[PDB]
């Protein structure tokens, strides 16, 4: 009934080790971590975008629709595929895809203007496999 | 804050709907509306409502109507729907998870009031159980004190409770049907049927039927289901007045078989065990909730028919141990027959159970694994064909 | 880093929208999401950012609160009373 896990293993990379923990150096240094280079959106002004794009409700265009159908049975294909244990996991029931679809109206919202661009549709699809594969590493 | 009589023209639309011809079916898509196929499933819901019809005899009797048939299958094939669904449906409707629920939660609380001061008696869950339907879920998951408060259901239709300062042995006539969740968690291609679904196959024969719920994988199938999910999006089925037909079936239906129907229900069982008289049990139970069906007060000789390929579609799911002729026999001959040579060949009247795995599991298919031959081994010690000498070895039996 | 990890974060700080089907029955409408990894690599920092910013922001953990934490649950009330 998840319909999202970001697996967080940790592996030691040298390079990455260091810059994270040029970070970790970074502060205590100073109390102002972001910089070259970013600046992050204050809560409250940020916020207020949030409802703001909560009010949008995006209407889905059957376009987009069918397609999300389409990955859907070849990921109700690929996750049977596997089959036995290993990397799963299965089935690809429509829960994830009754979300999924949900997710391009969650990210659509974002984009507000209610009309569930295919790469707004398919933005989350990117997500759904990066949830996963990572066990590779 | 925000007895039923009904008006008499829609009862009469009752009697018109009774005269269509698909009530038995366009009734069944009114039944889940919201759910997608799984008709067969949804027939199964149609005839429990209605299912069966007391027989209290001279004396004695009260096989009730009531059935209870345990849902299986798929994870999230939105089976949980429908018990959420069944759940409004129901006048006196039940609902629980598993392991929230325990045995004592069945019946007889006995809390003190701690208002006033002193304990108060509270019905069970199966009290509030009683009657109505019963949704169960993870009955796989549910505890072994717990089925057996429901087995006591299962016999009786009743609730002892003799626990703390009383003796009540209470009534519980009530339908139920539980929610399964295979441990495969696939049920898997083949295996055995019933060590599938795990449970003990006293508590799984013993349940009025079991529809088994599997994904095909239709292309061609979960599109037009995605299609049918792909319902909101936006924006014959009646509502309530199957809900007071739901009532209206119940005091004012009383079927009587006759003879034709007997006829029919025998050779089939005969093909059944070619089964159980529990499914012999069922076929009248069932048909008869059929025969609740349509207002009548006699039983179509045509509906045993489906009442049986009802049971045959729980049947068309068992194509796919214990039941299988010696299985631990062969091998309890072959165990035997090992620490015999061993007996007669080594010095000692024992050998290593280690050895045994060595002796035993290693030459062959047949032979079972360790945990099974002592399996095995215990069944032959109850025999006394063995002894355990301790366990560290395993020693045969003495003169 | 991690950004694609707070890429999907902005989905549930926002999520939906619902549906509303008639029968009805309504449908989420939220994201449940979960995190899988140890040691902590401060994972529990996310939560810490995500609630506070969050409007009914709530930060729990195991034990933590109990699902008698996550019902109402009868308690003598301490001066005024009782057992509200």
């Amino acid at each position: 009934r998840f319909d999202i896990l970001f697996l967080m293993l940790d592996i030691p990379s040298r390079d990455d080790d260091e810059k994270l923990a040029e970070h970790v150096t970074y502060v205590h240094m100073h109390n102002k971590q972001p910089d070259l280079d970013f600046t992050p959106v204050e809560p409250s002004k940020m916020r207020e975008y949030i409802a703001y794009a909560k009010t949008k409700r995006p209407v889905m265009s059957e376009a987009v629709n069918d397609y999300v159908v389409q990955a859907y049975i070849r990921l109700r294909q690929d996750s049977k595929r596997e089959m036995d244990s290993k990397f799963s996991f299965g089935q690809a029931t429509p829960r994830t895809l009754l979300g999924i679809i949900r997710l391009s109206q969650a990210l659509a919202k974002l984009r507000l203007a209610d009309m569930v661009d295919i790469d707004d549709v398919e933005e989350a699809l990117r997500l759904v496999r990066v949830s996963k594969e990572s066990l590779y590493q | 804050v925000s007895v039923r009589q009904i008006t008499d023209q829609d009862l009469a639309k009752i009697r018109e709907v009774a005269a269509r011809e698909d009530l038995y079916s366009l009734l069944a898509r009114s039944i889940a509306p919201s759910i997608y196929e799984l008709e067969d499933v949804k027939k199964g819901i149609l005839l429990q409502l209605f299912g069966g019809t007391n027989k209290t005899f001279t004396k004695g009797g009260r096989y009730r109507g009531d059935i209870n048939i345990l849902l299986c299958g798929d994870p999230s094939t939105s089976k949980s729907q429908i018990l959420q669904y069944v759940h409004k449906i129901t006048p006196r409707g039940v609902y629980t998870s598993g392991k929230g629920s325990s045995a004592v939660g069945l019946t007889a609380y006995i809390t003190r009031d701690v208002d006033t001061k002193q304990l108060v008696l509270e019905s069970g869950a199966l009290v509030l159980s009683d009657g109505g339907v019963c949704c169960i879920d993870e009955f796989d998951k549910m505890s072994d004190s717990t089925r057996s408060v429901l087995h006591e259901v299962m016999e009786q239709q009743t609730i002892s409770i003799a626990k703390a300062g009383i003796i009540t042995t209470l009534n519980a006539r009530s339908s139920i049907l539980a929610s399964a969740n295979p441990i495969g968690s696939r049920y898997n291609p083949n295996l055995p049927v019933t060590e599938n679904i795990d449970l003990p196959p006293p508590l799984l024969s013993r349940f009025d039927l079991v529809y088994l719920v599997l994904d095909k994988v239709d292309e061609k199938n979960d599109r037009e289901l995605a299609k049918h999910l792909t319902n909101l999006y936006l924006e014959v089925l009646p509502v309530e007045f199957l809900t007071m037909y739901i009532s209206y079936a119940k005091e004012h239906i009383h079927p009587i078989i006759t003879e034709a129907a007997k006829t029919e229900l025998v050779r089939a069982y005969v093909g059944m065990r070619k089964a159980t008289t529990r499914q012999l049990e069922s076929m009248i139970r069932l048909a008869e909730a059929h025969a609740k069906m349509k207002l009548k007060n006699v039983v179509e000789l045509e509906d045993v028919q489906e009442a049986v390929r009802l049971i045959r579609s729980a049947i068309k799911d068992y194509a796919t141990q214990t039941g299988k002729s010696v299985i631990q026999r062969k091998l309890q001959e072959d165990l035997s027959r090992e620490i015999m040579n061993v007996l007669k060949d080594q010095a000692s009247d024992s050998m290593s159970f280690n050895e045994l795995i060595k002796q035993i599991n290693e030459h062959s298919q047949d032979r079972v694994e360790s945990s099974d031959i002592q399996e095995a081994l215990s069944r032959l010690q109850q025999e006394d064909k063995v002894i355990v000498l301790g366990e560290g070895v395993r020693r045969s039996v003495r003169l | 880093g991690n950004l694609d990890v707070k890429k999907a974060l902005l989905l549930l700080l926002v999520g939906g929208v619902d549906k509303r089907v008639g029968d009805g029955m309504k449908i989420r409408g939220d994201i449940n999401v979960c995190l899988m990894g140890d040691p902590g690599v401060a994972k529990s920092q996310l939560l810490k950012a995500i609630c506070k910013i969050s409007p009914r922001g709530v930060y729990t953990t195991g034990k933590g609160s109990s699902g008698v934490g996550l019902t109402a649950a009868v308690m003598k009330d301490p001066v005024t009373d009782e057992m509200i």
